[PDB]
């Protein structure tokens, strides 16, 4: 975690963790600016998986068939 | 004649959820999202870029509130960086 | 899962920060304004806009130190002591800073802007004016603000 | 021993077919930029409305995809120019995306002014120290 | 170990072609690894190819030097011509600044108008992006 | 049969692995693809997404034994111009879907390799159609800007009915502008005002 | 010693993709050169800075609504007289300034601008009067 | 009056398949084939010679798009060479 | 495969495999220009086998009886 | 199944390419333009349009090398040094190249065109002009482009 500066003093929300020297590089909350650039989901960047279906194919909520996840 | 906006964007321009909602957890960025009735509403100050929104407001301090359909990923600009936000629900 | 570390650790930040201060590249750390100050002896040849070949190793832990922070705009600005005129001097320091920012975005920064400029000893940090690039006034400085 | 000169890295199928799409969109693109610039001649530049200055002749390198005003505030801040907007910003953002390396600040602001065509305009007043962005009328 | 067969064998090793052809001798230098990208800035990390090509053409101190630059199908024809001209011209200044007298040299840029492969395929267009160095 | 379900085990794992490899291979070229598929500065004056025009030159249809129809060029308006809020990226068109499949002798091994390359090139055909769809959509907008220069289409005619302060006393909207598209972009058949692409 | 760039096109496909990228975004740029109509600053027909010492004071205003009422009180905050010439229409000319610090003549420039063609502002500073004119 | 062409040849003049199709794998040549409704459509830049097609278009770069009945072999000219292409489906 | 020039560097689509000296003679994808001149199919170069039949003969989709495959 | 190799292997391509360069038939390999350059001493008799009988073995690994590539048009062009006149010379080199292309499409090429022509020392690769067919200028060249 916040290693060798000191121990982690606070955990500043809308930020990362706050070490007892400076601001750390370890993310405190879920809602910090963590560099997501590769998602992992069925029918991401179209609309989400329309959950009511029970068949072979996986249909998105924008009515595309997720053929990469069926 | 079109509708004006949604007036519930005034509520999600504040932090308060719409009445009768479901919370959506948002990862990887400062945004809050609620789902009222097959539509999510996002309080952010980032700029949502890819999946397209149906309505928008903005407060005095640059906080925006967006009505959009439910998409499991949001793409924003943070400060010129293209950024991804991930929602469950 | 979301990532805990963003390709960086705080132990490595202060390890590079001690090592850069041991090699004389002085890292000031004020708020979130970060300054690394580089003497122009330690990079270039004298009164030249040209890198030495060994000084890209100095630029290697400069750039690997600049890996570690989330940053929006790095500004790199260079100034040296007087050689011929202030016009020749400002052309020198503009070419000086634009060469080192060309290498820094050849290398890895996650900055969105590098602003880069040079001045004609218009801001000198000591009144003692010994010579050319061996002056401690003759320096480049890389300043930024660490975002969140 | 026989060798052809470019022994590059191993590419894959994704950037193979991305590249051979990208060149067809590059020259369909080139073909109509040729078409539009011959069917109306551009009479004027924008250097008459963004003129250069000493202390605008600093350089920058920028990749960017956000809205316009935070970027041009950063340009004018490092140009030591006071930055002013004229016109209220639209509710849709006007989004530029500058990806260039080593241009001067004046030609960066001209690239901004071009990429925000008919949505905004950058004006620089160099006897004062004012960078303006004006939004459009619609 | 300081001679012709040694230096052509390691220009094969750092992937520059050479052809012996009667009196005409031609180096084919890939711009993709001997230039930084889409620029007339020389790829400064690949200096031993540049020292080895100039070490090769100290051996021919009376020949006139044709140097010519090549691109592939991308961009406008003006961009093809000026980029190939700029890269050939800065390789010409590299040989002049490493010590060949300036009226032996000739820089000229072709926007793939000679085209030693087809530009329709990836590896073929990689072979098209080059500098030819001819002399007699 | 066990050999067949060995192939079917290998197929979806090869598809998901190839999907992964080309997802961060896309993300390595992320700013380059924003340069290529720059929809953002292709939109029109009232943030209208331009329509996708399709060009087909030099067309024959053999209708029956008795009759053909040739035409020299065909322009089609597909998915007509409309008010976009934020412009499309390449990531709606190109990003293949990553799920991590958690569902697991000698004939099993050789057909899971032939299942693995079947999953690999089937993911390649999905990516090939994704590139095909973005090249259709983007080059259709480029083909508009050709024909909008070349006077074969109309530009969209917007109408802004400005309204002042609007509503009852429980709700006001102060500057209330309603923007409509009245005339869609639309190919003219009155063909004498057309243009022609002559350059130098 | 050295390093190449990290996300460099060091690959025979990605060089073709990125030379296509430089040619597409260049071809964008002459797109924008041809369709970017500007007007020259000789003929910009917006208000300048009227450089009077009362009009270079130091204000703050947050507002949306009808133009004549800000210009009234930007005059009586400038200690300037306010004249109106012309007729205000049935729909009012609407405008919003939301700035917590920008200058007074500079409010005046923005409200000439966001008026645009429904109205315009003149300042006569020797007489110390601003006027709003309709059309 | 005959029909003009099929307008779906505009789509298979691009690489995109027709809506509601079946993919056909093509061996031994650069072509792509889809089967919409008892008719296959081939994107190629080769010249199909033997089995006869019902409709054709050609793009700016010499890519052709052919509507034809389902035949399991295609005969093309490549560059004066008579060539065979083989389709499954 | 790509033998003795070097190992196979890339696999260029719309081409053969790319060895790490030159372009190889081994085909990379299915869609390269491989010299097929002898097919092996029932009712090839007429239309294909009309699959709905269940009888003795094999009928083509152009309604010829494939008597060489019945 | 579709075929992996098209009746050729890359090991055999470079094996013939080393063997032809060892016997002095110089194979240039530029892009996909292939050049094999044959001295006219190594095929014909001097100032004659007539093959020697042993030189069809040299044409045997020329033709078996030309098996290995997919090719559209081979062009074969011949030129020698000056003997009587340029008119007699161009008749000689036209007959020379048409005889060697008649043998090459007697043998196996998968080319669709062989263009064939001769020139009157109009393109000579050295300025040293020793004699007749023992000149290194006196040569035939077989150039093509390997398709895909």
């Amino acid at each position: 975690a916040a290693a060798a500066a000191a121990a982690a003093a606070a955990a500043a929300a809308a930020a990362a963790a706050a070490a007892a020297a400076a601001a750390a590089a370890a993310a405190a909350a879920a809602a910090a600016a963590a560099a997501a650039a590769a998602a992992a989901a069925a029918a991401a960047a179209a609309a989400a998986a329309a959950a009511a279906a029970a068949a072979a194919a996986a249909a998105a909520a924008a009515a595309a068939a997720a053929a990469a996840a069926a | 004649i079109p509708p004006s906006a949604n007036d519930l964007l005034l509520h999600v321009l504040e932090g308060v959820p719409p009445p009768g909602s479901r919370r959506l957890v948002v990862s990887g960025g400062d945004a809050r999202a609620w789902l009222s009735n097959e539509k999510m509403y996002v309080r952010t100050n980032l700029t949502i870029l890819s999946p397209g929104w149906l309505a928008s407001m903005t407060s005095a301090d640059g906080t925006h509130a967006y009505e959009m359909q439910k998409s499991p990923v949001l793409l924003v600009s943070w400060h010129g960086k293209v950024m991804q936000l991930k929602v469950e629900g | 899962l979301p990532c805990r570390v963003d390709g960086a650790c705080d132990a490595t930040i202060i390890k590079m920060m001690t090592d850069l201060n041991k090699k004389g590249i002085k890292v000031a750390s004020v708020g979130q304004n970060y300054l690394i100050s580089i003497p122009a002896s330690a990079l270039f040849a004298d009164q030249s806009p040209r890198l030495n070949w060994a000084s890209y190793s100095l630029l290697n832990e400069i750039a690997a130190f600049l890996k570690q922070f989330r940053k929006i705009a790095i500004t790199v600005t260079s100034y040296s002591s007087k050689y011929v005129s202030v016009k020749r001097e400002r052309a020198l320091t503009l070419a000086r800073s634009r060469v080192v920012s060309e290498y820094l975005w050849s290398q890895g920064v996650d900055s969105r802007i590098i602003f880069t400029q040079g001045l004609g000893s218009d801001k000198p940090i000591t009144s003692y004016t010994l010579g050319g690039d061996r002056s401690p006034n003759a320096r480049v400085e890389i300043t930024f603000r660490r975002a969140v | 021993k026989f060798k052809k000169p470019p022994i590059n890295n191993p590419s894959d199928d994704a950037t193979i077919k991305l590249a051979e799409a990208a060149v067809s969109v590059s020259d369909s693109m080139l073909e109509m930029a040729k078409v539009e610039k011959v069917i109306t001649p551009p009479s004027k530049d924008n250097t008459l409305t963004i003129p250069n200055a000493y202390n605008l002749q600093a350089r920058a390198s920028v990749d960017w995809s956000g809205p316009i005003e935070e970027l041009t505030a950063r340009i004018a801040k490092a140009a030591h120019f006071r930055f002013r907007v004229l016109g209220k910003s639209p509710s849709v953002p006007v989004l530029i995306s500058i990806s260039t390396k080593d241009e001067s600040l004046a030609e960066i602001l001209r690239d901004i002014d071009y990429q925000a065509g008919k949505k905004a305009s950058i004006h620089v007043y160099p006897n004062s120290q004012v960078v303006e962005l004006r939004y459009a009328k619609i | 170990r300081d001679s012709k067969r040694k230096i052509i064998r390691d220009l094969q090793k750092q992937d520059i072609q050479y052809v012996e052809y009667g009196d005409t001798r031609t180096l084919i230098i890939p711009t993709d690894k001997y230039f930084m990208f889409s620029s007339p800035r020389l790829n400064e990390i690949c200096y031993p190819g540049l020292n080895n090509v100039i070490r090769l053409l100290n051996f021919y101190p009376q020949s006139t030097i044709y140097v010519a630059g090549f691109t592939d199908n991308v961009g406008s024809r003006s961009h093809k011509r000026k980029l190939s001209q700029a890269q050939a011209e800065t390789m010409m200044t590299f040989l002049w600044a490493n010590g060949i007298a300036a009226k032996r040299l000739k820089a000229e840029g072709y926007g793939d108008k000679n085209a030693i492969s087809d530009n329709a395929i990836i590896h073929g267009s990689a072979q098209n992006r080059r500098i030819e160095i001819q002399w007699f | 049969a066990l050999k067949e379900t060995a192939l079917s085990v290998g197929a979806q794992a090869g598809l998901a692995w190839r999907a992964k490899i080309i997802d961060e291979q896309l993300n390595k070229q992320a700013r380059n693809l924003d340069a290529i598929y720059d929809f953002n500065s292709l939109v029109l004056e009232h943030n209208i997404l331009p329509p996708v025009l399709l060009e087909g030159r030099n067309t024959l249809n053999l209708a029956d034994a008795q009759s053909i129809r040739i035409s020299d060029r065909t322009y089609k308006v597909a998915k007509q111009a409309h008010f976009i809020t934020t412009p499309p990226t390449w990531r709606q068109y190109l990003w293949m879907d990553y799920v991590k499949p958690e569902a697991p002798k000698e004939i099993w091994c050789i057909y899971t390799e032939r299942g693995w390359k079947n999953g690999i090139d089937q993911a390649n055909t999905i990516l090939e159609e994704n590139i095909a769809r973005i090249k259709e959509d983007f080059g259709g907008m480029i083909l508009y800007r050709k024909l909008l220069a070349m006077n074969m289409v109309s530009p969209p005619y917007v109408s802004h009915t400005d309204l002042g302060v609007t509503g009852d006393g429980s709700e006001i909207h102060i500057d209330d502008r309603v923007l409509r598209i009245t005339a869609l972009p639309e190919l003219n058949v009155n063909s004498a005002e057309w243009r022609a692409a002559v350059a130098k």
